[PDB]
């Protein structure tokens, strides 16, 4: 299952 | 560094067009339009992931949006109906999953204009019984008989606003809890020490700014048009 | 930071003339990702060549596999031609049955 | 007997040619099983192995939304990285990411991974604790201080110990006829003279499934890893890998050399000779 | 979806009050408590971290396994009276991450004050018949079941100037025969 990336640098 | 939103109140005749406005200075990419109805939480209308892009929310029908800049995001009702009578909030967030800082919010009552009424303000002088036992006098204001519950009451003592010793009702009362097109009422109190009340050159006035019909609306009635009136009532020190 | 691709050209099975097989060209270790890889038959590029989806190793250096179905013959020559920003002109590596 | 699930993603800015291209691929150990390509027409997460093909509409819808959300997140991160280094819009730039988990052979979760790279250099990486960040740059330290306050490391730790291991075990059983099989290398040797008194003996290994393998050349001394030529492991394209090693020998001294081959599919290491 | 305590919570000043919230979507990624004073905007209160997040009087914890959220308020003040929203960050079926806002729980702190329950008859500066009754410090009530009497929802003052957390309510009726003792 794919990760849940939404946070910005 | 916040989110601003206009107007703060609005009446709309059925079929009238309207465009709420919003802006954020926090350099966020995401902006959102919610509606808050009694008995339900926030409901997304439309959002905008970033500049040039807008997408739908849980309740998009009857509305449209426009992401002008990174700063601005407006929401238009191109045909107003009673179903759209609600409290609309704008909000902004850095991107999708971040916490959303909110705007002050706009009050919409999409009803027939005939229902619009201004408050009937009346200030009531403090009782003698409270004076001799508590050494504090308390004046009460009464803004009765206004349907479009868009009022910003204020107390003025000797030509200057007082933000101390004051307590307006947090929420306007429904004169009929049952009825939907019922008139509303509001109350407020001002505590000075009892010596300030009996001093005769002190001048108290309660000021209920009413937000009603704009001047351009067609008042077909025998009554005067309920424009954005400021009814106020007052008393002097006895 | 740029890395010149390593290049290998080979068959999926050991070559046997007249048997169906696959010609591979495996580029790896390069950076940045954009790269041009052509498979040649008698010095002429093959039109219908396929490639793996872009991916990279632990070093962040990229690798990519290009491949084509083909039937080798003893005299016929196949080759890979890879051009990258690290290369001045495309590098041609001939296919050898023993490498 | 440890296993790994890994997703590698590459975002590449193309100034003047629209939004950056975004590629993402998913692996179980050394077997790719899924992909996403922003330039592809589908705009969907796509199967790349036979055993993932029967996941229902919910899976392909949800995995497509997570990978598309990552592509938009890494578009902004390219714009943010351009600001941190005060670089011009001219020129393409790359932002890679690697994440996944290493569950054991039913010993369950062992390690997680969450890494970033900008233009081929390390940028930021979750430590093995899954609770602390490793910023490689002064600018990556800006992201580290921001990610520390937001406790995003707890989010990744919740993913690496949860959804990552839940999906990796589920893929391991649906692909158990493929993922859990081991293919021993197939071995053979060649002998080509290169000069009158010398010879290039080549030790071959073909058809082994896991990429990990050790090819070692030995003379009478049992190791000569200084004159030995060794190529990178390569994919055959049918799910197996290949590798070979070469050594230069005197003519008539080929028997002094011996090739050792070690791989998981071999019950014991092989000894190859002429 | 997000569900939390039906409420209302009516607690006296200085009380410890706990909020409960549950979120159905197990994939939810970020969690927050938001507060919204009556007839105003929501504002963020704190982020629930499941390691424990406490900010003075306010503490919040997250149970990933139970998928429940809790807010703890020690030493209740009248300044704490508000609607407390449970906010959850979950990926939608598409490629966007949205916040679902719960209906919230209304908190209504009422002061512990003087033993002078009372009603005063107020005279209008103009009228000869209009009258307004008052109260000092309650026993929460809106028990005027009459068809003509009106009752405000008892604003809760926190006056530090005169040092009196006044707890007054207003009442009136159109009838000339309106006794303040009979409302």
């Amino acid at each position: 299952n794919y990760n849940y990336l939404y946070r910005l640098f | 560094a916040g989110v601003t939103q206009t107007p703060k109140f609005q009446v709309l005749k059925t079929g009238q067009s309207m465009t709420l406005q919003c802006a954020q200075d926090m350099n966020h990419n995401s902006m959102y339009w919610y509606r808050q109805d009694p008995g339900m939480g926030l409901r997304l209308i439309y959002y905008s992931a970033s500049e040039g892009t807008t997408d739908k929310g849980e309740v998009p029908n009857g509305y449209n949006v426009s992401r002008l800049n990174k700063r601005e995001f407006s929401l238009r009702l191109e045909s107003a109906a009673p179903s759209q009578t609600s409290v609309y909030f704008c909000a902004s967030s850095e991107t999708g999953g971040y916490e959303q800082y909110f705007g002050p919010g706009t009050r919409l009552t999409v009803t027939d204009l005939k229902n619009v009424f201004p408050p009937e303000v009346a200030v009531f002088e403090p009782s003698e019984a409270e004076i001799s036992h508590t050494q504090k006098a308390t004046l009460v204001c009464l803004a009765t008989g206004f349907y479009p519950d868009h009022v910003e009451l204020s107390w003025w003592v000797n030509g200057k606003e007082v933000h101390s010793g004051v307590c307006t009702d947090p929420q306007p009362l429904k004169e009929q809890p049952a009825l939907n097109d019922s008139r509303y009422a509001l109350s407020s109190r001002l505590r000075v020490s009892a010596t300030f009340w009996q001093n005769p050159r002190n001048h108290f006035r309660c000021q209920v700014q009413f937000y009603g019909l704009s001047e351009n609306d067609e008042w077909t009635q025998d009554r005067a048009k309920p424009v954005t009136q400021i009814v106020s009532a007052e008393a002097w020190g006895r | 930071i740029q890395r010149t691709p390593k290049i290998q050209v080979y068959s999926r099975h050991p070559a046997e003339n007249g048997k169906s097989n696959f010609l591979n060209c495996y580029v790896s270790g390069f950076h940045p990702s954009d790269i041009e890889v052509d498979l040649l038959k008698n010095g002429e590029r093959i039109e219908k060549v396929e490639h793996s989806d872009l991916s990279f190793s632990k070093d962040w250096s990229f690798y990519l596999l290009y491949y084509t179905e083909f039937t080798p013959t003893e005299k016929d020559e196949y080759a890979c031609r890879v051009n990258h920003v690290t290369l001045s002109q495309p590098k041609i590596v001939k296919w050898d049955r023993d490498m | 007997g440890s296993h790994s699930m890994r997703y590698f993603s590459t975002s590449v800015s193309r100034p003047g040619r629209g939004e950056p291209r975004f590629i993402a691929v998913g692996y179980v150990d050394d077997t790719q099983f899924v992909r996403f390509d922003s330039d592809a027409a589908s705009q969907r997460m796509e199967p790349r192995a036979p055993w993932i093909e029967q996941e229902g509409p919910e899976y392909w819808d949800e995995e497509t939304g997570k990978v598309k959300a990552h592509s938009q997140t890494d578009r902004e991160n390219l714009r943010i990285a351009l600001r941190y280094y005060n670089q011009s819009e001219a020129g393409s730039h790359t932002l890679q990411m690697m994440f996944g988990c290493d569950v054991g052979s039913d010993g369950r979760f062992l390690r997680g991974y969450h890494q970033y790279a900008y233009d081929g250099k390390d940028y930021i990486a979750l430590k093995e604790d899954l609770r602390s960040w490793t910023a490689a740059d002064m600018a990556a330290q800006i992201t580290k201080r921001k990610w520390e306050a937001a406790h995003v490391a707890e989010q990744q730790r919740a993913y690496l110990e949860g959804t990552c291991v839940d999906g990796l075990r589920r893929y391991l059983e649906n692909g158990k006829e493929t993922l859990q099989r081991t293919d021993p290398p197939k071995t053979h040797m060649t002998h080509h003279p290169i000069s009158d008194h010398e010879a290039t003996l080549r030790c071959w290994a073909l058809g082994f499934y896991p990429a990990e393998i050790t090819l070692t050349w030995q003379r009478d001394g049992e190791d000569q890893t200084q004159d030995t030529e060794l190529v990178e492991t390569r994919p055959a394209g049918d799910g197996t890998f290949q590798k070979w090693a070469a050594v230069v020998v005197p003519s008539g001294e080929e028997q002094r050399y011996t090739c050792h081959v070690q791989h998981e599919g071999l019950p014991k290491p092989l000894t190859l000779r002429w | 979806e997000v569900e939390q305590d039906p409420g209302p919570f009516n607690v006296p000043e200085g009380a410890t009050v706990a909020f409960n919230c549950t979120y159905s979507n197990s994939a939810s990624q970020s969690f927050f408590w938001y507060r919204q004073d009556c007839r105003k905007e929501p504002k963020l209160l704190m982020s629930v971290y499941s390691s424990g997040n406490e900010d003075g009087r306010f503490t919040a914890q997250l149970n990933r396994a139970s998928q429940y959220i809790s807010l703890l308020i020690r030493d209740s003040k009248l300044s704490d009276s508000a609607t407390y929203l449970c906010v959850v960050n979950a990926h939608s079926g598409a490629g966007s991450y949205q916040l679902t806002f719960g209906k919230g729980t209304k908190l209504s702190v009422i002061p512990i004050q003087n033993p002078d329950p009372a009603v005063y008859q107020l005279r209008d500066s103009k009228s000869s018949d209009k009258s307004v009754c008052l109260f000092t410090d309650f026993t929460n009530v809106s028990q005027s079941k009459d068809s003509d009497v009106y009752i405000t929802d008892k604003c809760v003052l926190d006056m530090r100037s005169m040092d009196f957390k006044s707890n007054s309510a207003v009442a009136w009726s159109n009838k000339s025969d309106f006794a303040c003792a009979n409302a």
